[PDB]
């Protein structure tokens, strides 16, 4: 059991001593990507017939 | 004398009562068979023993209505009297049909639907059409007297014989499906047995053992009254009952009103 | 069934009412 | 996170009273049917009691039953266990257990391999 | 263009012998019956399985009783959290559950958590359709134990001494009424829970059982019968 | 012994918290003001697959976006045409409850698995002509609940005895395994580039697993209750997560917190799947309230809904050009939903 709270214990101080990036900056790069990628989507945009195979 | 325009007036009543029965039970059996045939998850075997017994309903009104032209207006009444003589009966062995399935699906649980599905719609169909064509040349060849409106007991008895039987052992398979829903009840209600037996009545056509082996000759207008009024609207009933009135077929009705209500 | 015999009970019905008219007209 | 918290126990003596208390923190409290589990030491896990969303259901384990009160409190977020007339054979490690599922009746929450919706518990102990 | 219609020419072909499978398989699959077999490790169903014949996780029985063919899947090697793959289990067409009565003046009470487990199976979202068949083990084991001196069963349980035999319910001759009050006692207990919902959608069916017992398998038949006849009867809109 | 280990963990845990709310600037949901809403997405049906008996399980597209594995539970494994509605292979599996199945990004193997413990993995190739098992996998001890391929060789599988295995496909043995959860794990999602994949389980938490390491980096703690599906956003830096509670939860990678809740009031049912679409911009969630909700991933509200089966959505699948998205319910039928 104490093995069980060293290893949760090491666990810890792991996932504590990362890098964390501001939210604002990943919440920016979503829009980007979202924006960029926005023509190409088939569900976002829809299709013309003539290119859809389901029809 | 006043007997004459009575008895007129008492015709007319009776044809003008089986005219409107026998219209109402075609234009909702036509919307029930619609509703069957188009909604793709009621496909079932029960439910196509169902679809046929309306569309039997649809054929027996339509034979009806081919028959009346006749009365109001040979090579063609002959044929009309054999289309008119061919639905009742098989109406009569579909209800058969309908009693044997429920009575095969409770008496022998462990059994496959698709091994006599064929031989319920065998009984349902061509047997009527042996005994239609037994009757037909039976009529040909012994006796003819004109268009075949006259009932002579041999000639007639060849069509009496097989409605008689379907009404009784139609019977004994009721008597089966209140003994065994009695059965059922018994160890969780004389409200449930009461509904159960009331919805069950115009399924397997119980009302036709009261007058069943009762002779035509006996009362006049005590037979002919009740059972042509009764009949006019049993398609009718049994179309409320069954098609409008199942919990799947309502829910699949709102489903599909919602879903048109989105788009 | 009731139907066939009703059907030529009205057809008899109707054939004695057809006999009293034309001997009523002939009368 | 979903986490509870036990607060109460201590060593007692018999035929006395005590009260329980478990903090739950970190989900919406109002919606989850709750329960509280014993651990006798050296034996199995058993329900003890159990308490509804509104408050209307309860039921108790039959060995204890007319002995504990159980109560919710919805406004300050802490489910009560009341405990009096006690007896020398209920000493336990006590659980303060939630049932999976929102806006269910079923539980599966007896399961001694590391089930995750239960607090870390509380030492109750009769001395004569 | 001729070349895509000689694949598609292949294609309708292997699309008709598939579906010419999935027609001799689908009667094959319509016709055997599916029992779930679901007990606690102390309780001996190892000696029905045993009689039902006469490291893999799930285990299968297959047999046949007049004709009729039943598998009966026995929970194995599994993990004691049992929430998430018995959303499995909603279309077989029973689940025998099988409780051992212990009341000898043992662990923990067995028969609470029995209980709890019957309750959770019971109103569980997806479990409302199917049917439990429900065995009392050890029913020899509980005539031997009323002469310990004192009773277990009233200690775990304080309405057993303000209890009294069912006047419907007849004993087989020979057994002691207190164990027979017992076992009506313990079966009453089910039953409070199976009518407490009260749904009608599915049923409880309670049956007693011996360490040693033949009957078992013709009784499995007779409630699976019960079962099927029940669903047809739910289905024409009758009970 | 006990309490300095943990009063130390309420500490770390603490640090934890106090760094995540000392990086939560702002939320996605106030940057987001001035966008325009994707309207109501009106989707249609343009396929109905059927020839399954019981329930649809699980389902699963290939990179091609032509064919998809269907897994049922009568113990039929049937590869499909999503074009012509044609049955390619269908294949009877040695056990009847199956609980995942997944093809091959080369279109050469299929993979299934469920309470067998055993993963059997099937080759197509079939120079003799006829289906036939390649290798079955048997290392688990609890339920094999979700499997993935990362390519033709290697093998990632979920259990429900607390563990993920890496398995080789070549050796029949366990590369490596992942012990880090306390519950039944339901199921995972690979990144794109095939270096790390998250795994939800029963104790409302998402883990960050590294294959080529072989330890655990990031833990998620959002959730109420039981997570059923896991999904991620396209580029690999945020995915989405369905629980029991009736919410969809947005996580982030580097922010190393939640981004964004999806809830709506009528809804108390619980969620069986999600999937992103191609750009990322709609959210498919498939609920327990037989139909599948399409929310604007950036908005917070519903674009649209899919209310096509007669009972519980169990399996979604949308393609990798975007072009349709497939769904399977337990009225054992597959819809093919395509917006016009
Ligand atoms: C298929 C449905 C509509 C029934 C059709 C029955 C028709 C085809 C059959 C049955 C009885 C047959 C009739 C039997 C007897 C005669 C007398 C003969 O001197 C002229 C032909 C005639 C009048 C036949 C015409 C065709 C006929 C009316
Ligand atoms: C008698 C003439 C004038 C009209 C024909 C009406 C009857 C006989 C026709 C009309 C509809 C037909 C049915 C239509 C559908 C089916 C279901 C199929 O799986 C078997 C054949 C079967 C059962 C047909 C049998 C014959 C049928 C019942
Ligand atoms: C003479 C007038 C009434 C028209 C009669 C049409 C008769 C001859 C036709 C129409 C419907 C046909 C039936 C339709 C379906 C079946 C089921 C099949 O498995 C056996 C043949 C059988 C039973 C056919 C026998 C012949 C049949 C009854
Ligand atoms: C279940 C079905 C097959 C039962 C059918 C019974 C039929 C075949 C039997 C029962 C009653 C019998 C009738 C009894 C009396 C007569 C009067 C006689 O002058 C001509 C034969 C005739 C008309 C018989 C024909 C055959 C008959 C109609
Ligand atoms: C036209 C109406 C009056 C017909 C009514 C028919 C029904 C309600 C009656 C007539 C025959 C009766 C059955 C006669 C015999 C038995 C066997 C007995 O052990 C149980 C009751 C049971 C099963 C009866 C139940 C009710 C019953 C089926
Ligand atoms: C509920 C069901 C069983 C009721 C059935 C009633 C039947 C059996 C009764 C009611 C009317 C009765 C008929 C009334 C009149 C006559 C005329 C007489 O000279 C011979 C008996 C006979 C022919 C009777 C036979 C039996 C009969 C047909
Ligand atoms: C589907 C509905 C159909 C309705 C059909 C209505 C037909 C009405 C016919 C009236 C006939 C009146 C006969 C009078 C006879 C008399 O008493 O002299
Ligand atoms: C949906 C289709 C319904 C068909 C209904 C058909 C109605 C036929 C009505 C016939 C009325 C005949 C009245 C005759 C009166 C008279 O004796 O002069
Ligand atoms: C489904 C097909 C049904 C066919 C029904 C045929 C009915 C034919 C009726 C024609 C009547 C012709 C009367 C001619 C004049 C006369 O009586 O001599
Ligand atoms: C054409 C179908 C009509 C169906 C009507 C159903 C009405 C059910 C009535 C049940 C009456 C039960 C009386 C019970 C008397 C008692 O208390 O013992």
């Amino acid at each position: 059991s104490i093995a069980q709270a060293r290893k949760l214990v090491e666990q810890l101080k792991m996932e504590a001593n990362i890098d964390r990036i501001k939210v604002s900056k990943a919440a920016a790069d979503l829009m980007a990507y979202c924006e960029a990628h926005a023509k190409e989507d088939p569900l976002l945009t829809p299709v013309p017939a003539s290119e859809n195979p389901f029809r | 004398a006043s007997l004459d325009e009575q008895q007129t007036m008492f015709y007319g009543s009776v044809k003008t009562g089986y005219t409107i029965g026998y219209g109402l039970s075609l234009a909702t059996l036509l919307v029930a068979t619609a509703i069957l045939s188009l909604f793709r998850k009621l496909h079932c075997t029960r439910n196509y023993i169902h679809m046929h017994l309306f569309i039997s309903f649809i054929l027996r009104a339509a034979a009806v209505f081919i028959k009346d032209l006749a009365l109001f207006d040979s090579v063609g009444c002959k044929a009309a009297m054999v289309f008119f003589q061919y639905c009742v009966m098989a109406n009569f062995f579909w209800l058969l049909v309908e009693g044997l399935y429920l009575y095969t699906l409770l008496a022998v649980s462990f059994f496959s639907e698709r091994k006599y599905f064929w031989g319920y719609i065998l009984i349902g169909w061509g047997v009527p059409s042996t005994f239609t064509m037994v009757w037909t040349i039976a009529r040909i060849h012994f006796e003819d007297y004109g268009c075949w409106d006259t009932i002579n007991s041999s000639l007639w008895w060849i069509i009496k014989g097989p409605i008689l039987t379907s009404i009784l052992v139609n019977f004994i398979l009721f008597i089966c499906i209140i003994r065994i829903l009695l059965q059922k009840l018994r160890p969780p209600p004389y409200s449930r047995l009461a509904r159960s037996t009331l919805l069950l009545i115009p399924l397997f056509g119980v009302h036709y053992i009261m007058f069943a082996f009762f002779p035509d000759n006996f009362k006049p207008e005590v037979k002919m009254v009740f059972e042509l009024v009764v009949g006019s609207f049993q398609g009718f009933v049994v179309a409320i009952l069954y098609c409008f009135l199942n919990g799947e077929v309502q829910a699949e009705l709102r489903r599909k009103w919602r879903r048109w209500h989105l788009q | 069934h009731s139907d066939g015999i009703f059907t030529d009970s009205y057809s008899r019905y109707r054939k004695q009412m057809a006999v009293k008219k034309y001997l009523a007209a002939v009368l | 996170q979903v986490q509870l918290q036990e607060s109460g126990g201590g060593l007692v003596q018999p035929g006395g009273s005590l009260r329980l208390s478990c903090a739950a923190s970190g989900f919406t409290f109002s919606n989850y049917k709750m329960n509280w589990v014993r651990q006798a030491p050296g034996k199995g896990l058993e329900w003890v009691s159990d308490i509804s969303q509104s408050g209307a259901s309860i039921s108790y384990t039959g060995s204890v039953k007319g002995r504990f009160t159980i109560s919710r409190d919805n406004a300050k977020n802490t489910l009560y266990l009341q405990m009096n007339s006690l007896k020398p054979e209920d000493t336990a490690v006590y659980y303060c257990a939630r049932c999976p599922a929102p806006f269910t009746r079923d539980c599966f929450d007896v399961t001694s391999t590391t089930y995750a919706y239960r607090g870390q518990g509380t030492q109750v102990t009769v001395s004569s | 263009t001729e070349d895509q219609r000689n694949e598609e020419k292949a294609q309708r072909e292997a699309n008709k012998k598939i579906e010419k499978q999935l027609q001799k398989d689908k009667q094959v699959y319509r016709a055997t019956h599916r029992l779930l077999l679901l007990g606690a490790g102390e309780s001996g169903k190892n000696t029905i399985v045993k009689q039902m014949r006469i490291t893999s996780g799930i285990f299968e029985t297959k047999f046949q009783v007049d004709k009729v063919n039943f598998h009966m899947f026995d929970v194995g090697a599994q993990r004691d959290e049992r929430r998430k793959w018995i959303q499995c289990f909603n279309d077989v067409t029973a689940i025998i559950f099988v409780v051992a009565s212990s009341s000898y003046n043992n662990q923990t009470n067995r028969l609470q958590a029995a209980l709890k487990l019957f309750d959770s199976i019971w109103n569980n979202k997806w479990l409302r359709d199917t049917s439990v068949i429900l065995f009392l083990n050890k029913q020899d084991l509980l005539a031997e134990k009323v002469l310990a001196g004192k009773s277990k069963i009233e200690d775990y349980f304080p309405e057993f001494a303000r209890y009294t035999t069912p006047e419907d319910a007849t004993p087989e001759p020979g057994e002691d009424p207190r164990v027979t009050r017992a076992k009506y006692f313990i079966r009453d207990e089910f039953l409070r829970i199976s009518t407490a919902s009260g749904d009608g959608r599915h049923y409880c069916y309670p049956h007693f059982t011996c360490a040693v017992d033949t009957e078992n398998i013709r009784r499995v038949f007779n409630d699976c019968r019960d079962i099927i006849q029940r669903m047809h009867l739910r289905q024409y809109e009758l009970l | 012994e006990l309490d300095q280990l943990r009063q130390e963990a309420e500490q770390l845990k603490n640090q934890i918290r106090d760094a995540r709310k000392a990086c939560a600037d702002a939320t996605l949901s106030q940057i987001t003001n001035n966008i325009d809403p994707v309207g109501r997405i009106q989707m249609r049906t343009r396929r109905t697959l059927r020839g399954h008996l019981a329930k649809i399980y699980a389902m699963h597209w290939g990179t091609d976006s032509r064919l998809l594995v269907s897994a049922s539970q009568d113990g039929k494994l049937i590869i499909w045409d999503s074009y012509t509605t044609n049955k390619v292979h269908a294949i009877p599996l040695r056990s009847s409850w199956v609980m995942t199945c997944a093809y091959a990004p080369s279109g050469n193997y299929v993979a299934c698995g469920g309470l067998d413990n055993i993963c059997s993995i099937y080759n197509l190739k079939t120079r003799e002509g006829n289906v036939r098992v390649s290798r079955e996998l048997a290392g688990h001890t609890g339920y094999l609940s979700c499997c993935r391929f990362l390519d033709d060789n290697q093998i990632v599988t979920s259990s429900g005895d607390t563990t993920c295995a890496l398995w080789d496909i070549e050796t029949g043995q366990q590369t490596t395994t992942f012990t880090g959860h306390t519950g039944d794990v339901m199921s995972l999602s690979l990144a794109p580039d095939t270096r790390l994949f998250v795994s939800g389980a029963c104790d409302a938490s998402a883990k960050l697993w590294d294959v080529r390491e072989g330890m655990c980096r990031q833990t998620f703690t959002g959730h109420e209750s039981d997570i059923n599906a896991i999904c991620f956003f396209p580029n690999g830096n945020a995915f989405a997560t369905g629980s029991d509670d009736a919410t969809c939860r947005l996580f982030d990678l580097r922010a190393d917190q939640e981004l964004m809740t999806y809830s709506h009031d009528n809804i108390i049912c619980g969620i069986t799947s999600v999937s992103f679409s191609k750009s990322g911009r709609l959210l498919l969630a498939g609920y327990d309230d037989f139909n599948c909700n399409v929310w604007d991933a950036l908005k917070a509200d519903r674009a649209g809904v899919l209310a096509g089966h007669d009972n519980r959505v169990s399996c979604l699948g949308v393609t990798d050009d975007g072009m349709a998205v497939a769904t399977g319910s337990w009225d054992s039928f597959l819809k093919i939903w395509n917006g016009s």
